[PDB]
């Protein structure tokens, strides 16, 4: 989280939180009662808008759901909701946390690596998350978008 | 300032501004208007407050003006208080910058040094600081009061 | 590097004044400019690689540069493009967060023309990869936000050539 | 390290649980009072040096420690001493502010216990200097933040002893 | 006295009408400036002595006027001077709060004028200490209060002159 | 309005306004909105009200409209359904202003010796108030009917 | 006069000792109770006439005391009785508002019996005139604000008797 | 307290409470339960206030513990804690009430006559209580701190 | 009379001082407005009488003013009016030309309401009247021009009432 | 000021602003922007101005300088730049108004009895106010120059 972000950079040049440190951690948590409801908005529509992208996405990109594609099988099919419902439950992480930590901590630092050995399209990742950044957003007003686009759009940002 | 703390981390790792980092950059905008009326609000009292500062010094600490004193005489005492007045200038500095970054190089590297070289008592100085962080406060709203004097702490615990 | 707020009170502290109405109004104008530029920065974010591909297209590729001969004529060389790019963005983008051109002067656009002279790197042709991207930027960006980011394109444009 | 927030993301993401009531209960307590820890924490970062100086002088010097055969004695070891207790108020002031004892587990009593008992360290000295640093915190940041800076002061103790 | 409500609400009344749109326009054009004017007034409420002592010592004292045959010597005269400011700075601190000169006009300039010539004091010097006043009040306040601190003390300086 | 009673005592004891009718003011200013709201609405919906309370007032009292009454015949009762718009108005007024100078000064202060020039019951009058009041009440959620109940009580009190 | 908060200040203060936990438990006591209290004041305030009336009616009238030979004969006197009425009806809410009977013994009670009885007033009549206030009262405020209601009352009746 | 001078100034004038009147009585109540925790946070540091206040206020003006002064001897600076303790005590009592009402008359009305006769010096009792001051708002939050320090202030400008 | 530019001229006189930026930033307002002033005065001319007579109709006429014992109940005091109107045009298109009260105070409204006491003449009606041509000009003289006007016809109407 | 002098003018008749009127006030209202930096150009320099028309004047006429001079002794010529210091002043505020209807009436009806009253040289005065011409016509450009030139030269003749 945020208070993770600055304590290690804290502790990393061996000094006390700073002067323009603490002016960001207390605004961190002046908006958390209100970005409370917006991730828990996300929370109740999980295994919803996860199956909405699926029908967003596997007909934009056909060869997923084709015999030479990765996704064929019902089973194969059921990975790849599963893959795109743990992205959902990580953004969600990231967006109750601050920071880029929850993602990028637990299923950011090293897609590439494991797509190098499961034959699984990034570049189709690109749309899966875009669809979902397009998908979810609509649940919110425009002040609550606001404050969930930059979040959404560090998956696309980041593979990339 | 904010930004420059925020963007160079950002660039360290090889990556685009965080969406973590696409806030309190926003605050600091937010509030840069609030800052701007508090720094001018500092400088227009830039006389008052040094003045009365260095008369809370002098009593508090009579023997820096005693023969035995490095500020004894009607010169060095001139110097103290521009001293005093060099610091005021670094706190509405940081104040508008929004971070104590350019307080820090400006006079806060090396000041140790400088005055061991000169003889001076920094606890005095810490001493006229925290007289010139009264006077400020004095004459603040409480958020805007709190918010100067909570640079004005950093300059005290920094000369220590 | 240095911001608008940090070149301000850099400037104003070797000549020892307190900020003045002058100072002030700067000030203002970059706070009053500090939301386009936060939207514009996470608009050329995600559709980075996009905007990347389109300048190349429009501009590096379909040319002398893919023949054999060329200075991407191969994969490899192709690969050291979109890098080299992927800078003058990211960087300017920085540029169009805290905006000043001090960083593109800096870290980027710094003996940048030395080492394209020692390693081949045709000037003329990474300036028109640049140009393309400020018109593709320009035109993602939106109408006002155009504009400044256009400023930055052409600073370090102008400073490369 | 993990503070609150990231406690309970893990303590969720281990059995693949998304955010419920409970631990956005658990989110909302946590988030309800770290103001009066980033106060207290600016408190203690401003007197860190006077915290350690009464500590010192009621909890360890005017002792056989400072004086010959103590462990405390030559101005080295006074300085080793109180280093250490430098280091020992700064993870405590990130362990309140974070609101979870990993960081101290995990960089501060890591190798500490047989540390010093490979070099002769009074276990019971540092202890009693730990305890005198919390009642002077306790003492200077007020009721608001008294308990949750002793709380992981008793930690260090407990974790030493 | 009347305020920037209750002057609407009598402006209608009179006319015998109902809150139309351009009383409800003026209403909210003095409901969107209400924290302003209320910080304004706690600022000036809280610097009130320091403002006529800074005011009184770039206008009034060191001078003739506290020498003998001046106006404002003798303790007596000297008080009843301070004691004159006092009385302009609150009642202009009420007018910035209310919105309205009417309570200017109706307690402060009243026969004051008349007062003055029969007392011999000094009406030139008197509103010299009034804009004195007026630029100390300003600089305290800031750009956020400034104008409407200035246009009551302004107010007040063309009723006496 | 809050503003003018806050002066006024300010004035009397020749003191700057205090922190706590500052904040009184801050709170005002506050719910100006919500009264705003409160006043268009019954402004909207007067009409009715007057009618019903003035059919309320008659069948509690029905000599009025007797031969022997004050208010006998069809120009006679226009004129009291006239004053009770009048005070439906006041009553407007009071409540966007906050307190009751507003109706102190426009319609309570005198009323007794006009109304005993006028031979009219004033017990009748404040009983037809009191219908208003219920008309009024009838129209509002139950905070906003608590808040124009007050100066419809307010205005009854005032009457006798 | 005192009221419930200034009631146990002055217990404390004529023995020398702090605020113990008694007297926090009996502030929270009376400040629980805040809200019915002004909502039964606003109450009173709003119907006093007619309650008077009620009283007058159901203890007063309608019998030998406004009959030739009563004290209640002429309009003088019952004009000052209905007066009187009005008054420890306005006392009584002063004092419910309070929630002490200090301002019911300090500016009521002191010398009213001796004025009745060098008068002639019958003070068993102003009792059950108080005492119809009293039921008059408790049946307009509802259940939350009888008894406390009702306590001043009976105060007056039991000083009066 | 608020009650007491507002039942008293509607008394004067002899009307019931007024609708301004009513609502300015429920925020004090709604203070209350501040204004109690923080008495009750403040009696209970009330021995190490006295000790350290009588600390700073001898290190600040030793003459008063000088042969030459009021309080020299065991006795006389026990007095003077005693009278320290008076006024913490006061204090507390004026943040219980939520005004100064109690304490004005309890150790402030007479007090030159007081000290005159006693040959104290008021300087040097209002110099204890501004130690006090900063004694009793080092063991306060900020908005509790400023509420104290408003009676701890009003203290100090009567003892003058 | 007095306008803008003369007005601040004036209020600098008294006080001895030269132009400043406050007085330059109000010349400036004033000038910056000077074009959509001088366009809507020339078309509250031409169109004048039709401004009138909607003003009449919309206001005036149509009411007790016209039956027997009005105080426009025959002509002669019908063309008394029209006229009395022509005036609060005429002035205040003056007003809304060399833009300040000033001359609406001086020529048009003062000693007016001792005139209308003492000649009958509903000074109800008259405002009545006045805001009518308010609404009519602001709707023949455009959307920004709309205000000024607006302000100067409320200023005539709240002096007359 | 132009504005006064046209309505005015078109009130005496009972009519409208004339066509004719619907004119130069819009020349005045386009020249305003010139005006205004002409006037702040003469304001900014005004000591300088001040100090060498003094020069000049005192040069070409150094009989009022003398012991039987008017303008005798440190504060009689104190006074004699007071007054040029004023009447600058009412140039520039003829200046800005574009008329020289203000400074005929702050500074020229009964100049003539006010000097001859205090006995000072008239034509002395005069070529004090054309030596300020030339000064102020040495630092504006030919046009501005010539525009403020016109104004001198309405003061030097109404002194006369
Ligand atoms: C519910 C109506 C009761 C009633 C009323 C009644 N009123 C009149 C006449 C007048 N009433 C007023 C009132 C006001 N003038 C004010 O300024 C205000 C407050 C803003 C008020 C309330 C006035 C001025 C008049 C005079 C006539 C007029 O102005 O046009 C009359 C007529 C009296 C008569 O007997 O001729 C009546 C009857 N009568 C009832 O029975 C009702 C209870
Ligand atoms: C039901 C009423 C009974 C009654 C009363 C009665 N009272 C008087 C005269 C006075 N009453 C008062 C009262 C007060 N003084 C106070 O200070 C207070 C509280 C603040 C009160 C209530 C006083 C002072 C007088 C004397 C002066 C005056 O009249 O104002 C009278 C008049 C007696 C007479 O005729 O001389 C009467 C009749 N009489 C009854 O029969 C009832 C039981
Ligand atoms: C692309 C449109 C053009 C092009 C480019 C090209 N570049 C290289 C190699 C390098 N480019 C860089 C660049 C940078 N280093 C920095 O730090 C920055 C700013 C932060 C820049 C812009 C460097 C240092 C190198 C050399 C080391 C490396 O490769 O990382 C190549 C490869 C050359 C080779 O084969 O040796 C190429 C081809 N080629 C084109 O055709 C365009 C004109
Ligand atoms: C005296 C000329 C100066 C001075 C000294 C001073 N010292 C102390 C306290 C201590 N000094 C020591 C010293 C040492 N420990 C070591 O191991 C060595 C090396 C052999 C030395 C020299 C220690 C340990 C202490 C702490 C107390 C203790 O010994 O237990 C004080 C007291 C400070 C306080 O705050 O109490 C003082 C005053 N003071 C002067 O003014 C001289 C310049
Ligand atoms: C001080 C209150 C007591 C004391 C201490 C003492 N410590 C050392 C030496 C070391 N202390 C450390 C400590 C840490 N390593 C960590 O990672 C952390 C937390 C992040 C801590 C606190 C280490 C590594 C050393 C060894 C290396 C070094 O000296 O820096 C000494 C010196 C022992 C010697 O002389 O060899 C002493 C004296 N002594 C007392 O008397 C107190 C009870
Ligand atoms: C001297 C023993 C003490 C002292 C005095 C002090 N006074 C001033 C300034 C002024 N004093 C006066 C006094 C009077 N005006 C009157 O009409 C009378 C009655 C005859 C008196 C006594 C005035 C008017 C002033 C203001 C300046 C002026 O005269 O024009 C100062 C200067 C304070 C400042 O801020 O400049 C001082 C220092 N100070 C001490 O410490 C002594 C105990
Ligand atoms: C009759 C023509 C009118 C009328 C009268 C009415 N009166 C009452 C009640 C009372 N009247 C009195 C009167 C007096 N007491 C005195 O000392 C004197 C002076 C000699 C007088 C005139 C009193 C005391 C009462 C109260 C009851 C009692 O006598 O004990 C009523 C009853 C009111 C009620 O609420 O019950 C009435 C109706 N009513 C009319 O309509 C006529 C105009
Ligand atoms: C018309 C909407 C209303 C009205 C008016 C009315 N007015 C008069 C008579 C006069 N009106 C004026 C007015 C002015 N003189 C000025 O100098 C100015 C400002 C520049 C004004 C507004 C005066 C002086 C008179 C008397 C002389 C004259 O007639 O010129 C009358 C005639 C009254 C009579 O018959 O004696 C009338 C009727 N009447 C209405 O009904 C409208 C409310
Ligand atoms: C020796 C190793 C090597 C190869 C092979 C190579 C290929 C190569 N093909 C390219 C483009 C391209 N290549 C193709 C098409 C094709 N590509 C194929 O291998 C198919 C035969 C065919 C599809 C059936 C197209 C259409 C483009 C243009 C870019 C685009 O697709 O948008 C480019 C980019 C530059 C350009 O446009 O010319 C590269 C790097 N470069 C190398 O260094
Ligand atoms: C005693 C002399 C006298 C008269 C007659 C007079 C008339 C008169 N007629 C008026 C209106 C009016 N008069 C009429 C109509 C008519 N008028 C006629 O004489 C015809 C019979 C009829 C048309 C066939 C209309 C329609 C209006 C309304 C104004 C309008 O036409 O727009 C008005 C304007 C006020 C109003 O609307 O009532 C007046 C003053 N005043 C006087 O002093």
């Amino acid at each position: 989280s945020v208070v993770l972000t600055t304590i290690m950079n804290a502790d990393q040049q061996l000094r006390y939180p700073s002067v323009g440190e603490l002016e960001q951690i207390k605004n961190f948590m002046e908006d958390s009662a209100l970005r409370l409801k917006v991730a828990k908005t996300l929370s109740d529509a999980n295994d919803r808008v996860v199956k909405q992208a699926s029908a967003g996405l596997f007909q934009r990109r056909p060869d997923l759901n084709n015999p030479g594609g990765n996704a064929y099988g019902e089973k194969r099919l059921g990975s790849c909701i599963r893959d795109l419902g743990w992205y959902y439950r990580l953004i969600t992480y990231s967006i109750v946390a601050g920071n880029n930590e929850p993602v990028e901590r637990i299923g950011l630092t090293g897609i590439f690596e494991m797509y190098r050995v499961l034959e699984v399209p990034i570049p189709a990742m690109i749309e899966s998350m875009r669809l979902l950044k397009k998908e979810a957003l609509e649940l919110l007003s425009p002040a609550e978008a606001e404050i969930a686009a930059p979040y959404f759009d560090y998956v696309i940002g980041a593979m990339q | 300032s904010v930004l420059t703390k925020a963007i160079v981390n950002a660039d360290a790792e090889a990556r685009y501004l965080s969406p973590g980092e696409l806030d309190r950059i926003k605050s600091f905008v937010a509030s840069g208007e609030r800052r701007l009326r508090i720094a001018q609000t500092l400088t227009e009292a830039r006389e008052r407050i040094v003045k009365q500062a260095g008369d809370q010094l002098f009593q508090i600490r009579p023997d820096v003006v005693s023969p035995g004193g490095n500020a004894y005489g009607e010169k060095m005492t001139a110097l103290c208080l521009r001293d005093l007045d060099y610091y005021l200038r670094l706190v509405t500095y940081g104040i508008v910058a929004g971070d104590v970054t350019p307080i820090e190089e400006i006079g806060i590297i090396g000041v140790k040094e400088m005055y061991n070289s000169l003889q001076t008592p920094i606890p005095a100085v810490a001493e006229g600081v925290r007289a010139m962080k009264n006077v400020a406060t004095s004459l603040l709203s409480g958020d805007d009061a709190a918010e100067a004097g909570f640079y004005f702490d950093y300059l005290v615990g920094a000369m220590q | 590097m240095q911001d608008a707020i940090t070149a301000v009170i850099n400037n104003y502290d070797v000549q020892g004044k307190y900020l003045d109405g002058a100072a002030l109004d700067k000030l203002k104008a970059y706070f009053t400019t500090g939301a386009v530029r936060v939207r514009a920065a996470a608009v050329i974010s995600s559709n980075a690689t996009t905007i990347i591909k389109e300048a190349a297209a429009k501009a590096l590729i379909y040319s002398d540069l893919t023949r054999p001969g060329g200075n991407m004529y191969t994969t490899r060389r192709y690969a050291a493009c979109i890098r080299d790019m992927d800078y003058f963005l990211r960087y300017a983008t920085y540029a169009m967060l805290a905006g000043d051109p001090s960083i593109l002067d800096e870290r980027v656009l710094n003996g940048l023309k030395e080492t394209y002279n020692s390693l081949g790197v045709p000037i003329a042709a990474t300036v028109g990869g640049i140009q393309a991207m400020k018109e593709v930027v320009g035109g993602l960006v939106g109408p006002d936000a155009a504009k400044e980011a256009s400023i930055y394109f052409d600073y370090l444009s102008s400073g490369l050539s």
